[PDB]
RNA sequence: UCCCCCGUGCCCAUAGCGGCGUGGAACCACCCGUUCCCAUUCCGAACACGGAAGUGAAACGCGCCAGCGCCGAUGGUACUGGGCGGGCGACCGCCUGGGAGAGUAGGUCGGUGCGGGGG
RNA sequence: GGGCGGUCGCCUCCUAAAAGGUAACGGAGGCGCCCAAAGGUCCCCUCAGGCGGGACGGAAAUCCGCCGGAGAGCGCAAGG
RNA sequence: CUGACUGGGGCCUGUAGAGCACUGAUAGGGCUAGGGGGCCCACCAGCCUACCAAACCCUGUCAAACUCCGAAGGGUCCCAGGUGGAGCCUGGGAGUGAGGGCGCGAGCGAUAACGUCCGCGUCCGAGCGCGGGAACAACCGAGACCGCCAGCUAAGGCCCCCAAGUCUGGGCUAAGUGGUAAAGGAUGUGGCGCGGCGAAGACAGCCAGGAGGUUGGCUUAGAAGCAGCCAUCCUUUAAAGAGUGCGUAAUAGCUCACUGGUCGAGUGGCGCCGCGCCGAAAAUGAUCGGGGCUUAAGCCCAGCGCCGAAGCUGCGGGUCUG
């Protein structure tokens, strides 16, 4: 949220990602401009904010666009972002993923697991006035044998639910005993 | 405690021989192939070994569009 | 140890160890995760001495992740054997692994229980094997 | 999903088509790979006669007697989803000869 | 000078798959029989022949549905001719050009020839 | 290094660096044949599997319907 | 004028890379043909499997002998440039068929060898003729016709042997690092960014009632906070747990995490980054070529000059080809 933006014209850019300057594109259906953000400000607001929450983007033409992420590539044995695809969103139910979380006692806190199948909760499209910030689920009592989620119980409120699939879900794993 | 493989076939040297664009003369081979890679289009004959060769002498010119495979095209020059 | 079972071929070279990652550096399964960064040969050894040194470690909650397989099969010819004569013996498989790609990966560890337990098993490895968190860095749209 | 694709064949250049339907039939000649039809005699487009199978008789003649009107001698046969029996439309002029 | 249908093509899954419509005056398909020319390791199912009283259910065409499938952009690296360096090694860094495969947006359930029938 | 052992000819894949070629006592395998049809032409049909069943039936014999576009088969190892 | 090479057009591949749709292996999760089986029931009239497990679908992978994909390049053909000890054809004449080094793509080896064998190129061989690298064939520059008491440069240097700056700037190193190598470790320094605290007085300090249910509970002797268990408290307060380390068999006790002041203006955890320290012990006498070198005579970014070959030009002379 509230991030600064500028222009680019076919540059160098491998150059210009040296002071903390990645590279970057904006697009709603058309209009692929080619920005740069800077990367504390970038990587500042992205510790927290992340694929849910809609980053909106001040421009030079006083325009504020409200973008998201598509893709962070990762610079694989540096650990850092070379090039980040934004999406703007327009008047359009936009797909959208969103970070829930389980809150309770997991499976009964002694005899509990591990529920480490976060996955980002796979899609929810979303209309750009009902889009939400927190979604919660809740693990009230899963222990080890049974009660498992399947995505039957994966009705959030509104708008929308999961389009084809209910199959990806965490699950409850036996712990490492010695 | 020997050596237990280490015998290779001679190579038979296969290959595509005549590109297109170029100048031929009735009876080139235009592909050394194995299998027939290539399908015969107007003036390409195959023989034993779906060897395929030119019926005619002109401009040859390759992949006429898939869908059954690729083409071979000898086409006379008029 | 562990090995594969089934093999299409007994034996296989050795190749490079050039290449970034080929995938293998967002994490997705648990809260942490173990990172390497020089390209080496991984043992069969040096995969169960790192995960025996987990489940010594911490006990009765949080499940290990191994994202390594050896499938390369370290081929090693007997002592006081002169050159020649055909390939060495298959001792145990190796993984190849490349920098910037995490191989273990811990689950339901805390923070001060996973950095020491995840520097524990870093001494067990021939490489720089730095530590990352759970971070934004998803791949995710 | 039937075919027998006898038309794949294609050393000759130059055939004539036959479509047999159920109440009449009508047969064409085209000239390959440039997507022309020359000459044509169509059952019910000159409404010859009522039985079927007595059509081959008095179309091998029209198309046979269009086909030189129209100056084609060198001309061929498919035989795409029909058997070679029943109609025949046999010809004596003309180079299909059959 | 145009729409509908039938043959025959070129594009080679942006042409299909699955579901929902719709059409027989007009072709085409379905149908009723086998009596002869024809056939079946057996049977008119498919070839073949008389038809055509009934039909568009099936199949076949056209129209709709993006999920199923497919195609798939700008950047961004991976990679690499060529040149210049670093590391004891495993292997890396810069410049000059070139430039992927995935993934994302998005697109599509067709486009275009020839010859016939009807209005 | 020689001796001991292995090999000496032909074919298939890789090594083999996107034309062809390319070595090692490099890795994985085959051959010293066979078919009067397992050949030519003409005419019909499309496979292997899975699902729903059966009267025996191993979960595989034989039969029906749907899905299945080539995962079967093409005498013989491997490739096309 | 066709040649090496290059420019404009096509064609071809299945390598690098990437991928799982094909061929196999696979870390998990869901579903469960069925099976040691079944809690055990007039056997099908079940029930959860914390028992195993076929097949299928996802999150994730790997491959010289896998490719739904797929370059950079190479080859080939058409046109153009290309007059060169370029090419093409015939005939005569030898030599060579032990190669090696270096960079890349590889195999074997142990991702060892100044090790073996290929390919792409160079060099030595045949240029042990020259300059640098102290000395050295393949590391760099350069291709020596001869002569001159002439200059300019390439690689490398400018404190002296040794020819040229103790040059001009900005930092860095206190180790002789430079001038011998790794895993690992450490208030070694210098630079960048985040967080808390703070002159409603912050850190280390010096004094303080540093506590009541509460030795909570058979804890096997003993469980008083302190071998190890439950489900983890509350309330008295201007700050305090079922306790930070000792010390006790357990006690008791010492220090406290938490905080009150007379003081005093800055104070800790980090994540990178440059140069450093330890790790670093072999056999005649030690050293980076040597002497020596610390705002450098090292290391990083620059700039202006100069030295610097048998290279190029200045001039003269000879030979060969057109
Ligand atoms: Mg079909
Ligand atoms: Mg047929
Ligand atoms: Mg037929
Ligand atoms: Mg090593
Ligand atoms: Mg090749
Ligand atoms: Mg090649
Ligand atoms: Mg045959
Ligand atoms: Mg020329
Ligand atoms: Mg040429
Ligand atoms: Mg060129
Ligand atoms: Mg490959
Ligand atoms: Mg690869
Ligand atoms: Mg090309
Ligand atoms: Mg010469
Ligand atoms: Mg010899
Ligand atoms: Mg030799
Ligand atoms: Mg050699
Ligand atoms: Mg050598
Ligand atoms: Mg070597
Ligand atoms: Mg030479
Ligand atoms: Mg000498
Ligand atoms: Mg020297
Ligand atoms: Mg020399
Ligand atoms: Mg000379
Ligand atoms: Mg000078
Ligand atoms: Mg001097
Ligand atoms: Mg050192
Ligand atoms: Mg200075
Ligand atoms: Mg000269
Ligand atoms: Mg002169």
């Amino acid at each position: 949220y509230r991030l600064k933006a500028y222009y680019r014209e076919g540059e160098k850019p491998s150059a210009l990602r040296r002071a903390g300057k990645l590279p970057g594109v904006m697009y709603n259906r058309h209009l692929n401009r080619k920005v740069y953000v800077d990367l504390v400000e970038f990587d500042k607001v992205f510790r927290q904010a992340s694929i849910h929450h809609v980053i909106v983007l001040e421009l030079p033409d006083g325009q504020s666009l409200p973008t998201l992420v598509r893709q962070v590539n990762l610079d694989k044995r540096r650990r850092r972002p070379e090039h980040v695809d934004f999406f703007v969103l327009s008047d359009e139910p936009v797909e959208m993923y969103v970070p829930l979380r389980f809150v309770g006692t997991p499976a009964g806190v002694r005899a509990g697991g591990v529920l480490q199948e976060i996955h980002r909760d796979i899609l929810v499209k979303v209309s750009p006035r009902n889009i939400p910030e927190f979604i919660e689920v809740d693990v009230s009592g899963l222990e080890i044998g049974d009660s498992l989620h399947a995505s039957d119980l994966k009705l959030p409120p509104g708008v929308e639910l999961a389009v084809s699939p209910e199959e990806t879900i965490a699950a409850v794993v036996p712990p490492e005993d010695v | 405690g020997s050596t237990r493989n280490g015998r290779d076939s001679q190579a038979k040297r296969l290959g595509v021989k005549r590109y297109e664009g170029q100048v031929v003369r009735a009876g080139n081979i235009l592909v050394r192939q194995r299998g027939t890679r290539f399908k015969p289009g107007k003036n390409v004959g195959m023989g034993r070994d779906f060897t395929l060769f030119a019926l005619v002498d002109g401009v040859v010119e390759f992949q006429d569009r898939g869908r059954l495979g690729r083409y071979v095209h000898v086409r006379p020059l008029a | 140890m562990l090995m594969p079972r089934r093999m299409k071929y007994r034996k296989q070279q050795r190749g490079r160890l050039k290449g970034a990652t080929k995938g293998g550096d967002y994490v997705a399964f648990g809260d942490y995760g173990l990172v390497a960064l020089e390209p080496a040969w991984i043992t069969a050894q040096q995969i169960e001495a790192a995960r025996v040194a987990m489940v010594r470690h911490f006990r009765r909650g949080g499940k290990i992740f191994i994202r390594i397989f050896p499938d390369k099969p370290y081929t090693k010819k007997p002592l006081e054997v002169r050159m020649g004569k055909g390939k060495g013996n298959v001792e145990g498989y190796v993984a190849v692994v490349k920098p910037g790609r995490v191989m273990f990966e811990v689950a339901g560890v805390t923070e001060e229980q996973a950095m020491e337990a995840l520097r524990i098993a870093g001494h067990k490895l021939p490489i720089k094997t730095k530590i990352v968190r759970r971070d934004a860095y998803d791949e995710a749209q | 999903k039937f075919r027998v694709r006898n038309r794949i064949k294609r050393t000759g250049r130059l055939r004539l088509s036959v479509f047999r339907s159920l109440k009449h039939i009508y047969a064409q000649i085209i000239d390959d790979e440039k997507g022309v039809t020359l000459v044509s005699a169509s059952s019910l487009a000159l409404k010859l006669k009522g039985n079927k199978t007595e059509v081959a008789r008095q179309v091998g003649r029209a198309l046979a007697e269009k086909a030189l009107a129209l100056g084609i001698k060198q001309v061929a046969f498919d035989r795409g989803p029909y058997k070679y029996h029943g109609r025949v439309k046999a010809l004596a002029e003309g180079a299909r000869e059959g």
